[PDB]
Formats: structure tokens, C-alpha cells, sequence
RNA sequence: ACCUUACCUGGCCUUGACAUGCUGAGAACUUUCCAGAGAUGGAUUGGUGCCUUCGGGAACUCAGACACAGGUGCUGCAUGGCUGUCGUCAGCUCGUGUCGUGAGAUGUUGGGUUAAGUCCCGUAACGAGCGCAACCCUUGUCCUUAGUUACCAGCACCUCGGGUGGGCACUCUAAGGAGACUGCCGGUGACAAACCGGAGGAAGGUGGGGAUGACGUCAAGUCAUCAUGGCCCUUACGGCCAGGGCUACACACGUGCUACAAUGGUCGGUACAAAGGGUUGCCAAGCCGCGAGGUGGAGCUAAUCCCAUAAAACCGAUCGUAGUCCGGAUCGCAGUCUGCAACUCGACUGCGUGAAGUCGGAAUCGCUAGUAAUCGUGAAUCAGAAUGUCACGGUGAAUACGUU
């Protein structure tokens, strides 16, 4: 059958919301619209950079954005001629002033979004999918990662019939609420259609 | 049920008379959760019984149920090609349930002004046995001798 | 129906095309599309061609249709019969 | 959810919002008991002057990302099948799955 | 005699904010009663999950709103008027009344 | 002096105060029968009091919130039981045998998706 | 109802309602008029703008030109994502070892036991993973902190309204904890797993309900929410506007509401809920209407004001089983309200008319305890429109010997 989204079911329990603020009956819809627009725009623009988590906070009539990226050099170039243009543009979109903090993340191969994006862009370049799956799983398991599963669905190769493959290693218990299962999905556009990539990563148990 | 772990709840909430069968008859006559309606209807019926009947109405009640309870009951079992019936002794607990259900369902079918005096009428009729509930009881009883052949 | 706070309701260009019309007697049907408009006793005898969906059906107004709207005298669904 | 249709409902939004005052004044004068039949009738004429594409009844609210005419939740601004997608990612603040 | 009303979505932030403001007020020389909790508003939504016809397949979501009340007896130091940026940080709304 | 008890049953909450007296019985400053109109509620309230032959030994002042008449009657019974045991702490075994101190945990079951009632379902034609 | 809208009739446009790239003219705005069902076309006082390398430039409106833009057009049997179903059933697999020429098999069979591939014991198998269980939410007991707008045990005042002063007793509200673990006793049991009892305890045997849906199956559903490989039209399968239809009607089927009455229908006063929504909003008091409503403007960003009077239930009076003091369909006349507009085609109100229906064939359905049955209340969508969906409480049963 179908499986509930592992991030959503764990909201509040072990995961955290990506937009933390408060609003009322009037400004709530506007704030959600601004958040969705800013997130899609930021992802589309800094596609080249490996951006994973866009955290939004809203103090009184202000806004703060923090970016989790594996490559901070591109955004922080020669002492700040990039993030400032971004601040100005976001203030053009967001009526309130903005605030940017580029957060660098270590171990990119332990982040589900980055692994999914790398696998998808590899499949876009006509690379065999099994090799990509094996390389991603091995890279993840060299460090930590008490379990990882990768699934790819579509017209693999160029066959005119779709199928699903997946490779797992370690343990990935999706029915345990303590476990913080990082999860990601992405789409790779090829000449023969769309290929869907899903990544589950198991870090460990949260006790007490 | 295959498991047979389903225990039974015990109900005993007689308001003034402090009896047992009375409350179960209350539940039998209660419809759609109208417990107070059942209270007043059955108590008016019992008042009519008490004014008509010289003695107390509870022993008249139990005597009436004594003449409606079927001793044996017939139950169809298919031998695998023919539709038979088999007479069996009724479970001792089941006798009171059949008595109450039959008496209520027969008091329901009189057609006079209300069912309080209907219940009184069949309570006095069943007190010796000139009613219709006793008619059905004796019919079901005689079906057993009509089918005594199988029995085992 | 429409509350007594508002007596009539007529398309304004229809009102101008009827009020100007009465300067001379009934000589030509007036083409109308707004089925919603009320009709008073002041266009009695005039023939109005009301739009029906594919044609303008002409109807001659009399004094005995003051309380009925323009569309009631024009049928939009045919139903010639099952057989 | 054709983009022309989104454009022609957004333009309806502007047309409704851009008057925003003549409707109120005219209808208040009409609903005022003591204003004389002349100010009833001229107000009716005035209401019938302006284009029909000005009322709030003509305005059908739509999803701000897809414009799906059905399945709307006005507490948010999203449709039926984007609210869930955004919620499972945690974008909507203070939204979880309920059991009680 | 001022009163402070706190709105939040999750109790984790509101409890921390109430503890911080109570400790600051008691440390600065004010007199403070006991933090009063109000009934939490629960907004219920039920939404179809299938993109096409499956009426019995629902998803139920809930929004919780937590309300807290505090009072200041003997207002002697308005230091809390220099600490809004710290008292409220990300998702707690603070109202002050009867200044 | 006096003693106190609280009885909860079927979303009905009742507070009972027990003092010396003979059993005047006040329901929100109202007569007992003026409150319980033609029902066994009076008898079910008097059950635990009369089980210990102390109907005339005490006076009772109670208040009730929430629920229906049967729920409030059960709440009164439970509350006066908890108040009485606070006075004569040797009859706990008797009430345990009578099963009066034990609260009724039954509560209305919520409605679920795809069902009319909490457990009723549509007819399901198979063709 | 218009819109929604994707269909029909008719009218009206061609780089276009929308994006980028070239050229020219200039502000948007406000222009209070005319023709036109309307898109549209023609007058229309007013201002010539912002910043200036003072040269110029950004934005906005219109005209032309191509590359284009556009499609709810087809293919779910080319796809992603999402969903149903077997089924919340207890199963589905892998590494190493061993057996067989091999497909394969053992593990995972067997004796018990459990809701469970749960557990114990044996045992060429030894271990592991996804499932089961547990961690999450809620409900039932108690404790700590908390006392306004919530509460009122004591004290006093009281105009007898926690109304007032006042208190931190209580209920309650919401955070953190304790508690239930076959824990103790008896018997059975291969002196194992476990079962059957007992005490205590608010709760006893996963306490009650929820969320949680393994490997896969049905080329299952969706190209019309979205995205996307192909194919297709470009004066049209692309756009705009008026009306009409989706609410049609010799019939058939599914899911519902109301009844066929006396455990009822009317009349009078009468007691007790939970949950929730409200500053483009709720809309009180008063006054005028039999009536749906209208004026009015209070209080409220709300445990503070409003929606808002629960109903079935209980007491007294009447009807007397009659197609009726049942039942309300249908219809005639006159009205209220939102809406530009209630004919097609809205919801309610007043008077009058008053049908079928006497408990329903073959056949067929739901339900095991706050369950069925029955009674009312609220929210979403929404200007208006619920017998539908989701949600909350009141009263409250019968039955289960048994597995052919
Ligand atoms: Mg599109
Ligand atoms: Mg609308
Ligand atoms: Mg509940
Ligand atoms: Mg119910
Ligand atoms: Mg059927
Ligand atoms: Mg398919
Ligand atoms: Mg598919
Ligand atoms: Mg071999
Ligand atoms: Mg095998
Ligand atoms: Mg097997
Ligand atoms: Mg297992
Ligand atoms: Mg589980
Ligand atoms: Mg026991
Ligand atoms: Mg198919
Ligand atoms: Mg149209
Ligand atoms: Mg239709
Ligand atoms: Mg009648």
C-alpha cells in the first residue's frame, strides 16, 4: 500500500517546522504565500549551490532566513557581494526587511536532499542507475548512517515500460517514532520522461 | 464467538420493588432508550393488575411467566439434503428471556387504548393461560412431540 | 420574489427603447436579450422579440402580463417528445 | 486552471476593488428608509450604470499556486492538493496530524 | 499594574518565554502572581488526499493555539520594556496592557 | 469540621460537602425532588448513604456541572461515597464489595471517517 | 441564477488576457458623455511627471515586427507524484553454512502458547532486515505549580445578582510527574512459555479509542490539481462578451430524509449538555411586525461581548384509533432576505387546499457496551443555498449454548 510521509508523521515529535512564527486571521495567508514563493525562488536560483534547508523566522515585522548548504564559498564570494543582492531582492518580495545567515553543513553525503539531487543529476547525464545507487549507498555508509535506502522509479535507461528499483542497507525502521528518518524526493528530467528518486536515511535513536 | 472470552454485565437497578426480573422486563419493554416511559407504562399496568388482582402483583407476574416459559424448543438442522427440525431442552437462563420476549410481543398486538392495559390483560391471561402467548408456547411445545423421532 | 423595497426592474436601454417607442404606435417589434426585465402596462400592445438561446421569439404584450417577466413567454428547452 | 482564466479572475479582483465605495454609498442610500423614491430610483440607475464585473459575488477565490476552483481553505491560501504537500514538509507553521 | 498576554503555537516556546519573563520580573524587584494558562484553541481540518475520487480517504490536521496570562504587582522597574527582542524570539506573541 | 468529596461521571462533575445533620439534601440550593423530576435519581443517590444506615446522620450540600440527569445522579453517588469514606475509614471494604467508589470509565465514542455513527456503516450493495 | 464553465447559439479580436527580446509616441491617474445585449469605438476640465552625468535614465500606457505566447486537445497501455484494494491480515525476505546434477530446499518444519513468524523447548543450521510489539495523541485516578476573564468553602456587606470586599478551600483550565508492569497469593502446566482464579487498586491482563498500512497484486484510478516524453491546432482545438444547459423526462438502479401513529399528535409552565465560530466580523438592549424580518447601536481581537432559548426527558389538560386533532407531498394567493439580476433556476414566511402511506415479495444490510436505537448542537465550502461531509454531547438496551 501507501506510506505516510515520514517527515510529517514525526512533526513535533523529533522534527521541526521549517517556518516558525505566529500570525492571525489576516496576515497568515500572506505569510504562507511569501514563504512558499521565497522558498521556490531561492531553490531555483541557488540550484547550482547545494542548498538543503531554508529556515524562516519572523520576529515583529521582520524576517530572518538561514540557509543550510554544503558549499558556502559560492554564496559568500570575496567578502560579500552576493548575499546583499539576495537581501535586496528578498526585501523586494517580502514587504518586511530580511536577514540572511549562511550555515555550512558538514558531511553532505549524510543529507537526503543532497544525495537525491546528486543521483537525479547523474541520471540526467545518461549514467547507469545501479552504479549511482551503489556509489551513494557506499559513500553514505563509510561514515555513520546506521541505515540508508534509495529508490528510483520510471523508464530506467530508455525502455518503454516503467519500473521501480530500490537498494537498502543497514536498518531503516519507519514504524518507530523515536528514529529521526531524514527523507527526500527529487525528479530528474530526461529525454524519455521523468525519473523519481527517493532517499531515506536513518541517523539513530532519540532517547529521553 | 470462537474466542469465548466475552463476559456478561450484571444489571440490577430496581427503583422501589427491589427485585431482579422486573428490571429485565423493563429493558425488554424499553424502546429506543425511553426508560422513564417504560417506568410509567409498566407501573400503570402493574397498578391495574393490583387493583384487579387481590394479591400482590409480583407473584402474579412470576406465575404468569411460569405459564409462558417453554420447556423444550425446536430448532432446524439440515441433514445434508433434507430440512429437519430437532427438539432440545431449553437453557435454564434462556427460559426467562423467551418468556419476557413472548409476553411483550404478544401484549403489543392487542389493539386497545394503550399497551399498559394490554400488558395487564396478558399478565392476567398468562396467570393461568387463556392468552395468545400461552397459545404460542403450547404450539412450540407440541412441535417437540411432533418431532420427537430425531431428538437423540 | 423581489422585495417591495424595489418595485420594477428593467434593463435601462430597454426602458429608453420603449419610452422612445411610444411616441408612435406599434410599428415594429423591439429586439431584446435581457429576459430578467419586468414589464409594466406602458408597453402594452408592443411586440418584443426576446432572445431564447438561438432565436428571438416575438411576443405581443397585453395588459394581462404586468406581473410576469420577459422570459416566461419564451421556452428554451424543446422536448418535442420521446416518441 | 488555464493562465488566461487566472488572469481574467485577477483582473476581476482589481475591477471589484477599484470602486469599493460607490457600491457601499448607493446601497446604503437605497436601504435607508428615509431617502425618498427619487433617491431610490436614481441609486438603482447608478448601480445599473457600472459594469457587472464589479461585485463580490462574481469573485470566485482560487488557489494562489494552481488556481483550482474547487477544494479551497480560506484559513490558508492553498488548494486541497497543495496544502497537504506543503504541510508534510513542515512549511505550514503549527500544523500536525491529529488523533484525539 | 500591567498584564501580559502570550500567544503561541507550541507550548515548548511559550513555557520558556513565561519562565524567562517571570524570572526577570522577580529578579528586578517586581511582584508577580502565578502564570495563568487559558484553554487552547484547536482548529480541525479534514482534507481529501487522492487527486481523484476516493471519498473515504481523508487526512486530519490540527492547529493548536496556547494562551498565557501574567500580571505585575507593584510596578517598580520597566526593564521588560527593553527586552521584547529577547522575551519574544521566533513564534511567541506578547501583548502588554494597562501600562 | 465537615468533609468533602468529588464525583465525576459522564462528563458530569459534582462537589459534595458533608456536615452533621439529618439529610436535608440541597441540589444547587434547590429541593431534591424539585431537581430530580419523576426518576430513580433520588434512589440511586440514596443507595450508598442507606447502605451504611447513615441517612439521618448527616446533611449534604452539593453542586453539579455538565452532563445529563443520569450522569449528574451518578456523579452525586460517587462524590458522596468518596466523602463518606473520608469520615469512617473502615467501610472502604464494604463499598468495594458494593462497587460504588469505582468510577464508571465509559464515555462517548468519537465519530470516524467513512461511518455515519461511531460504528454504523452504509448499506454496501455488492452489485 | 450571472461568474464558476471546460458545452450550445450569436456577436467580437489576431505576436493576443499573460512572459522575454526591437522601434516610436507619450504617465499612471482622473476625465462624470454618446452608440452598442457587451466585448468595443468615438468626446472628456485637469498633470506633464521621479531621479538627474542635466546630456540622459528607470517605471507605466498605446501602435507596429518576428522569434513566440497559448490548449481543461489525445495517449494513466510511454511517465513522476498522489490514492484505492487484498488488509492492519501476519506475513515477506537476505548473508554465511549445509543438502541436491539442477530448478530449488533448510532456516521459516515440530510440541505447546499468544491478538501476533509473540514467547518457551527442541532442532544443520547460525544470524540479520522489513513487518508484530514499544516510543506519539486522547480518555479514566492522584500529586506539584498556577488563580484572571475561571471558582466560591469560610468571613462580612448585600439592592440578595460571587453582586460586592475577600480567599487560594474546591470545581475548572494547562504544564510537569506518580500509577498497571502477570506486579503478590492458589492451582494447573514438560517443575518452561502460558492459562484459570483471588486480594489490593480508579483502572488487570496489549484498560477504552485513534494515528501508524511490510514484500507485492489488480498495465487498478488520475494527462482535468500539478509536472512531464511524444503527437496535434496556430484567423484557432487560441482569446472576449451577452443569453441558454449542466437542476430536461415514457423508465431502471444506489445512497438518504419523512411518515404510515396512542411507548403517540397538540396546549401551559417547566431541569440538565458538550464542541466551535466571530474586527472586509458577531451583531445584543429597546421599538415596530402573528410571522420570516426591519431600525437601532451596545459589548467584544474574546474562559470577559455575541452566535444561543438545546432536545428527547418530567407534570397537568385534550384528542380515542379514525386515512383521524396522523401524515405532509402537491397546488393557489400574499410576503421576508442576499444578490446587478430569484422565469429558465434560490432559501425561508403567512393563509388556505390537502395526496400516497394501515409497517412493506423474492431478496438484502448495519451493529457485541456509552455499541445498537433515538434526541438535539456546531464547523468547513459560502453574498445566498445541506435530508450531504466532518465533528460534539443527552437518554440508553437485547443477544452470544456453539464452529456442522
Ligand atoms: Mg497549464
Ligand atoms: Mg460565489
Ligand atoms: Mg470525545
Ligand atoms: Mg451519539
Ligand atoms: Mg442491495
Ligand atoms: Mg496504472
Ligand atoms: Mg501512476
Ligand atoms: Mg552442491
Ligand atoms: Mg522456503
Ligand atoms: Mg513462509
Ligand atoms: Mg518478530
Ligand atoms: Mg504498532
Ligand atoms: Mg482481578
Ligand atoms: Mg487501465
Ligand atoms: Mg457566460
Ligand atoms: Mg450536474
Ligand atoms: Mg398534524
Amino acid at each position: 500500500g501507501q506510506k505516510v510521509h515520514p517527515n510529517g508523521i514525526r512533526l513535533g515529535i523529533v522534527k521541526e517546522h521549517t517556518s516558525v512564527w505566529y500570525a492571525d486571521r489576516k496576515n497568515y495567508a500572506d505569510y504562507l504565500f511569501a514563504d512558499l514563493k521565497v522558498r521556490e525562488y531561492l531553490q531555483d536560483k541557488l540550484k547550482s549551490a547545494s542548498v538543503s534547508r531554508i529556515d524562516i523566522h519572523r520576529p515583529a515585522q521582520t524576517a530572518r532566513i538561514t540557509i543550510h548548504t554544503a558549499r558556502p564559498g559560492i554564496v559568500i564570494g570575496k567578502k560579500g557581494e552576493d548575499v546583499e543582492k539576495l537581501r535586496q531582492d528578498l526585501t523586494k518580495q517580502m514587504g518586511v526587511p530580511v536577514h540572511i545567515n549562511i550555515e555550512e553543513i558538514r558531511k553532505p553525503e549524510l543529507d537526503a536532499m543532497l544525495v537525491a539531487q546528486s543521483v537525479a543529476q547523474q541520471l540526467e547525464r545518461r549514467v547507469m542507475f545501479r552504479r549511482a545507487m551503489k556509489r551513494a549507498v557506499q559513500n553514505a555508509m563509510r561514515i555513520g548512517a546506521k541505515g540508508i535506502k534509495i529508490q528510483v522509479s520510471g523508464r530506467l535507461g530508455g525502455a518503454e515500460i516503467a519500473r521501480t528499483e530500490w537498494y537498502r542497507e543497514g536498518r531503516v525502521p519507519l514504524h518507530t517514532l523515536r528514529a529521526d528518518i531524514d527523507y527526500a524526493t527529487y525528479e530528474a528530467h530526461t529525454t524519455y520522461g521523468v525519473i523519481g528518486v527517493k532517499v531515506w536515511i536513518f541517523k539513530g535513536e532519540v532517547i529521553g | 464467538p470462537r474466542r469465548r472470552v466475552a463476559a456478561k454485565r450484571e444489571v440490577l437497578a430496581d427503583p422501589k420493588y427491589g427485585s431482579q426480573i422486573l428490571a429485565k422486563f423493563m429493558n425488554h419493554v424499553m424502546e429506543s432508550g425511553k426508560k422513564a416511559v417504560a417506568e410509567r407504562i409498566v407501573y400503570g399496568a402493574l397498578d391495574k393488575v393490583k387493583e384487579r388482582g387481590k394479591a400482590d402483583p409480583l407473584e402474579t407476574f412470576e406465575k404468569a411467566l411460569d405459564a409462558i416459559a417453554p420447556l423444550v424448543e425446536v430448532k432446524s438442522r439440515r441433514v445434508g439434503g433434507a430440512t429437519y427440525q430437532v427438539p432440545v431442552e431449553v437453557r435454564p437462563s434462556r427460559r426467562n428471556a423467551l418468556a419476557m420476549r413472548w409476553l411483550v410481543d404478544f401484549a403489543r398486538k392487542r389493539g386497545e387504548k394503550s399497551m399498559a392495559l394490554r400488558l395487564a390483560g396478558e399478565l392476567l391471561d398468562a396467570a393461568e393461560g387463556k392468552g395468545a402467548a400461552v397459545k404460542k408456547r403450547e404450539d412450540v411445545h407440541r412441535m417437540a412431540e411432533a418431532n420427537k423421532a430425531f431428538s437423540h | 420574489p423581489r422585495s417591495l423595497k424595489k418595485g420594477p426592474f428593467i434593463d435601462l436601454h430597454l426602458l429608453k427603447k420603449v419610452e422612445v417607442a411610444v411616441e408612435k404606435n406599434d410599428r415594429k417589434p423591439i429586439k431584446t436579450w435581457s429576459r430578467r426585465s419586468m414589464i409594466l402596462p406602458h408597453m402594452v400592445g408592443l411586440t418584443i422579440a426576446v432572445h431564447n438561446g438561438r432565436q428571438h421569439v416575438p411576443v405581443l404584450v397585453n395588459e394581462d402580463m404586468v406581473g410576469h417577466k420577459l422570459g416566461e413567454f419564451a421556452a428554451t428547452r424543446t422536448y418535442r417528445g420521446h416518441a | 486552471a488555464k493562465e488566461s482564466m487566472k488572469n481574467r479572475e485577477l483582473k476581476r479582483q482589481l475591477t471589484v476593488a477599484k470602486y469599493a465605495k460607490k457600491r457601499a454609498e448607493l446601497k446604503a442610500i437605497i436601504a435607508n428608509p428615509n431617502s425618498s423614491a427619487e433617491e431610490r430610483w436614481n441609486a438603482q440607475v447608478a448601480l445599473q450604470k457600472q459594469p457587472r464585473d464589479a461585485s463580490a459575488s462574481r469573485l470566485r477565490n482560487r488557489c494562489r499556486l494552481t488556481g483550482r476552483p474547487h477544494g479551497f481553505y480560506r484559513k490558508f491560501g492553498l488548494s486541497r492538493n497543495k496544502l497537504r504537500e506543503a504541510a508534510m514538509r513542515g512549511d505550514v507553521p503549527g500544523l500536525v496530524k491529529a488523533s484525539w | 499594574q500591567i498584564r501580559i498576554r502570550l500567544k503561541a503555537f507550541d507550548h515548548r516556546l511559550i513555557d520558556q518565554s513565561t519562565q524567562e519573563i517571570v524570572e526577570t520580573a522577580k529578579r528586578t524587584g517586581a511582584q508577580v502572581r502565578g502564570p495563568i494558562p487559558l484553554p487552547t484553541r484547536k482548529e480541525r481540518f479534514t482534507v481529501l488526499i487522492s487527486p481523484h475520487v476516493n471519498k473515504d480517504a481523508r487526512d486530519q490536521y490540527e492547529i493548536r493555539t496556547h494562551k498565557r496570562v501574567l500580571d505585575i504587582v507593584q510596578p517598580t522597574d520597566k526593564t521588560v520594556d527593553a527586552l521584547m527582542k529577547l522575551d519574544l524570539a521566533a513564534g511567541v506573541e506578547v501583548q502588554i496592557s494597562l501600562g | 469540621t465537615q468533609n468533602y468529596g468529588t464525583g465525576r461521571r459522564k462528563t458530569a462533575t459534582a462537589r459534595v460537602f458533608l456536615r452533621p445533620g439529618t439529610g436535608k439534601i440541597s441540589i444547587n440550593n434547590r429541593g431534591l425532588d424539585q431537581f430530580f423530576g419523576r426518576e430513580t435519581a433520588r434512589m440511586v443517590v440514596r443507595q450508598p448513604l442507606e447502605l451504611t444506615e447513615t441517612v439521618e446522620k448527616f446533611d449534604i450540600f452539593v453542586t453539579v456541572v455538565g452532563g445529563g440527569v443520569s450522569g449528574q445522579a451518578g456523579a452525586i453517588r460517587h462524590g458522596i461515597t468518596r466523602a463518606l469514606i473520608e469520615y469512617d475509614e473502615t467501610l472502604r471494604s464494604s463499598l468495594r464489595k458494593a462497587g460504588y467508589v469505582t468510577r464508571d470509565a465509559r464515555e462517548v465514542e468519537r465519530k470516524k471517517v467513512g461511518l455515519r455513527k461511531a460504528r454504523k456503516r452504509p448499506q454496501y450493495s455488492k452489485r
